[PDB]
């Protein structure tokens, strides 16, 4: 009974495709807005998607596009889909709920490296 | 002109139950509240239960709590009290009479009412 | 890229994650209001801690969009709102120290009882028993019994509790760049920076003092009327040249006159204009008189109420075992959510608040388009103004003719018309004197202009002054007589009803305007009239997106408040009372005192 722990990351070519799951108990899905946060080694955190209960979904330009949030009411489960991978998108990556993020308590994050494409 | 007229006294045996109706005249039966004494052979008219003018609060004594309860119906100017489980202590003569104030707190001794019935006596045996 | 492009980019983050937030605060709030119990405010006050955390967030984050650089007005005013700090101004023992506070006020209102002193649990709540007391009877010393317990058990034990609320309060206003606490309240009816629609927190004691002045006449004629009606009523308790006993004026403060009707009507063997017999002869329940506030609404072009309306509110009192707070209450949860809160009694006075709960409804129903910040009334008085627009209507006896309440064969005579506007005056006329003195207390307090040694001893002198109404036994500074008041011990300014009031009538006379209304303000209902419905719902739906000088002006035609309105709806009434009150003196000695010799 530890939830919001992001998972999926690994290493992926430019220009690729990579899904991210977020594992939330039904409590907290149910009631909770669900979002997708990135941080760079060095740089500060940075809002990439959010979903509310409702489904309404919040991006940035810096995203707007290749990246999808979804919510499986099935498995309780909220998807980052990111497409179109660039090496300016190689953050770890960490799913959180708005009162969480307030509170400072963060869960398991996932490395998203990118390689670089060839000429 | 205010009058109260009790109805339904009469013998019983012990156990039995018995309601007791008081009919009162007057367009403002619901702004004051409702009370029922008792007078033994011999003792002092004491208090026995009270009925707010809206009906939603009652009071009892100690004597009667659980085995009598007061109620009142605003549209027919009535107000009633049922008898249940009957003990000789019970026996005397009741007055049904109508408080100068609307509550069951402030209005539950003779000092507060202001118009009576003419009694109904009520007798029970072993 | 801009300054105005970032706070829009925050205000969209802002208004995404505003709407769980918030819906779980106000869902765990009707929980816990609908079933108290301690499961119920503890999760109450946890997801109102949320809302609070995310609140005191935004606020921090909203700081740096400065709202000079900013020209799109719907952003500017949502920045605006977000940007103020409030209660984060103070130390955290201070902030917790002051909730604690409110919490314990709220609390010993809501659960204090006076008690029989030889038997102990024998006990009445303010609600419903001592409130049932001062609504119904006709004793003076059990009226004066309920009167002086509630202040004397309840209030004395509030009074330490208001000095240091109003130690903290202000504290947190001066530390916002306010005068004081009464200055900060004063607030919301201000406007900046909008030429010739500019508003200050001035300009609204001005405001209100100029206008009361002009209600002073048509009062005072009330006063004395009343006065003689109730010389007749208690007799040897009233003086015809001094002040009201505060003990026989129909509730607990005398805050509305409403239940002096019986005592006062001018023409008792008239149809009764008080249906509330008649509702209860038609075995009228909660749901007819919802159904048919519901049916008001869409007679002039307003929705039904949604199919969650009529699923989740609760119209009834739970009473046994479930326990709730009676408190009249629209509620919008977000999410698509109303619901009304409201232990509704088959009376006259219920009826009217149904179409005025059901009228903040809909307003909430109309402005939900607007972003989250904006959806409100334009200020305090407008979602108090709009309820008793409904009112106004519901209460003619054109009206209650025609839903059955009044015989077919009723007959409009210039004696029901004064009926009408006698039952209008107890509670509308009633309740301005009222309400201008209780704030102008809290105003002169929140100031310093009232030293703690002298808080009862000036209430009283202002009551008498003011008011026209003397406590019936003398209260030294153990009391606190204000407090004894929900919205005085409950943290709410009270100047939105006064405001309301003279609002209401300006809605009312544009309406009727749009309605082809002929002949007198009080003989007009704005049923079956779309052209009113519209009128109104464009004003319903704007929310807070534009000042409330400009709002109003829209509707009305004047950006400021007025009371020639008011004055012209009571018209025949004051007439009346002017010569009912020939041979009568007219005001009041403010020496004569029930507890004088
Ligand atoms: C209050 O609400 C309902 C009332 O029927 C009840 O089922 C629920 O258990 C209550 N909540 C508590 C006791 O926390
Ligand atoms: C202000 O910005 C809001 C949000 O983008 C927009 O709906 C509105 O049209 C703008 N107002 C203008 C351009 O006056
Ligand atoms: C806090 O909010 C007030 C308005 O209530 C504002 O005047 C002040 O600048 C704010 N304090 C800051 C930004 O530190
Ligand atoms: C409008 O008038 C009354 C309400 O005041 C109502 O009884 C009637 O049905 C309405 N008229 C129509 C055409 O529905
Ligand atoms: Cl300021
Ligand atoms: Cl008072």
């Amino acid at each position: 009974e530890v939830q919001l722990q992001a998972s999926g990351g690994g290493l992926v070519q430019a220009g690729g495709s990579l899904r991210l799951s977020c594992a939330a108990s039904r409590s907290t899905f149910s009631t909770n807005t669900i979002g997708w946060y990135r941080q760079a080694p060095g740089k500060q955190r940075e809002l990439v998607a959010s979903i509310s209960t409702s489904g309404n979904t919040y991006y940035p330009d810096s995203v707007k596009g290749r990246f999808a949030i979804s919510r499986d009411n099935a498995e309780n489960t909220v998807y980052l889909q990111m497409n179109s991978l660039k090496p300016e998108d190689t953050a770890v990556y960490y799913c959180n709920t708005p009162s969480r993020r307030i509170s400072n308590f963060w869960g398991q994050g996932t490395q998203v490296t990118v390689s670089s494409a060839a000429a | 002109q205010v009058q109260l007229v009790e109805s339904g006294g009469g013998l019983v045996q012990a156990g039995d139950s018995l309601r007791l109706s008081c009919a009162a005249s007057g367009r403002t039966f619901s702004s004051y509240a409702m009370g029922w004494f008792r007078q033994a052979l011999g003792k002092e008219r004491e208090f026995v239960a009270v009925i707010s003018g809206s009906g939603t609060s009652t009071y009892y004594t100690d004597s009667v709590k659980g085995r009598f309860t007061i109620s009142r119906d605003n549209a027919k100017n009535t107000v009633y009290l049922q008898m249940n489980s009957l003990k000789p202590e019970d026996t005397a003569v009741y007055y049904c009479a109508r408080a100068k104030g609307f509550s069951t707190i402030y209005n539950q001794d003779e000092g507060r009412y202001d118009y009576w019935g003419q009694g109904t006596q009520v007798t029970v045996s072993s | 890229s801009t300054i105005e492009e970032q706070a829009k980019t925050f205000l969209d983050k802002f208004n995404h994650e505003a709407e769980d937030l918030f819906y779980q605060s106000s869902l765990a709030s009707w929980n816990y209001n609908t079933n108290i119990t301690e499961e119920n405010v503890q999760n109450m006050n946890n997801a109102g801690d949320k809302w609070s955390a995310f609140l005191k967030e935004q606020s921090t984050l909203a700081q740096m969009y400065p709202l000079q650089e900013i020209q799109n007005l719907t952003v500017k005013l949502q920045l605006q709102a977000l940007q103020q700090n409030g209660s984060s101004v103070l130390s955290e023992d201070k902030s917790k120290r002051l909730n604690t506070i409110l919490n314990t006020m709220s609390t010993i209102y809501s659960t204090g009882k006076v008690c029989n002193p030889d038997n102990p649990q024998e006990c009445l709540l303010l609600e419903p028993g001592l409130n049932e007391i001062m609504a119904n009877s006709l004793d003076y010393n059990e009226r004066l019994w309920a009167w002086e317990s509630w202040r004397s058990e309840v209030g004395k034990q509030l009074r330490p509790l208001y000095e240091e609320y109003v130690v903290l309060k202000n504290e947190m206003a001066r530390a916002n760049h306010y005068e004081d606490y009464g200055d900060y309240w004063r607030g919301d009816y201000e406007v900046n920076g909008v030429d010739g629609y500019d508003y200050s927190r001035g300009q609204l004691i001005e405001d209100v003092e100029h206008t009361f002045e002009e209600i002073k006449p048509l009062y005072e004629h009330l006063h004395a009327y009343v006065r003689a009606k109730l010389m007749n009523a208690y007799p040897s308790y009233i003086s015809p040249i001094g002040c009201l006993p505060a003990h026989l004026l129909g509730d607990m403060w005398g805050r509305f006159w409403t239940n002096l009707y019986s005592l006062t009507v001018p023409f008792g063997q008239k149809p009764n204009i008080d249906v509330t017999d008649a509702m209860v002869d038609q075995a009228w329940d909660a749901q007819r008189i919802f159904k048919e506030a519901e049916k008001f609404f869409v007679s002039v072009g307003l929705p039904n109420m949604t199919q969650g309306f009529w699923e989740n509110s609760m119209l009834t009192d739970p009473g046994n075992v479930q326990k709730a707070v009676c408190h009249p209450t629209a509620w919008d949860l977000g999410k698509g959510d109303f619901r009304i809160l409201m232990c509704t009694k088959v009376t006259m006075d219920d009826f009217l608040t149904a179409h005025h709960e059901m009228g903040h409804i809909q307003y909430d129903m109309a402005y939900a388009a607007q972003p989250f910040l904006l959806r409100n009334g334009a200020n305090e008085g407008f979602h108090e103004a709009v309820g008793e627009i409904m009112s106004l209507s519901a209460a003619t006896p054109k009206h209650l003719k025609s839903i059955g309440l009044l015989s077919p064969d009723f007959q409009e005579d210039n004696e029901t018309e004064i009926n009408f506007l006698l039952k209008q005056a107890l509670t509308i006329v009633g309740t301005l004197p009222f309400t201008y003195m209780l704030e102008k207390w809290r105003w002169m307090v929140f100031k310093g202009e009232i030293p703690k040694d002298q808080w009862m001893k000036k209430w009283w002198e202002m009551k008498r002054e003011i008011v026209g109404v003397v406590e019936p036994v003398p209260h030294d500074e153990t009391y606190c007589d204000p407090a004894s008041l929900f919205h005085v011990s409950n943290d709410y300014s009270f100047i939105r009803y006064y405001t309301r009031t003279l609002y209401q009538f300006q809605f009312q006379e544009a309406l009727c305007q749009a309605a082809k209304h002929e002949g007198p303000l009080h003989k007009c209902d704005i049923s079956n009239s779309t052209e009113a419905g519209q009128k109104l719902f464009n004003m319903l739906r704007l929310g807070k997106s534009e000042p409330w000088t400009l709002a109003l002006e829209n509707v009305v035609g004047a950006k400021n408040m007025n009371v020639r309105p008011l004055l012209n709806y009571f018209e025949p009434l004051f007439t009346w009372l002017k010569d009912q009150n020939k041979n009568s003196f007219v005001g009041w000695s403010t020496d004569w005192s029930p507890y004088a010799d």
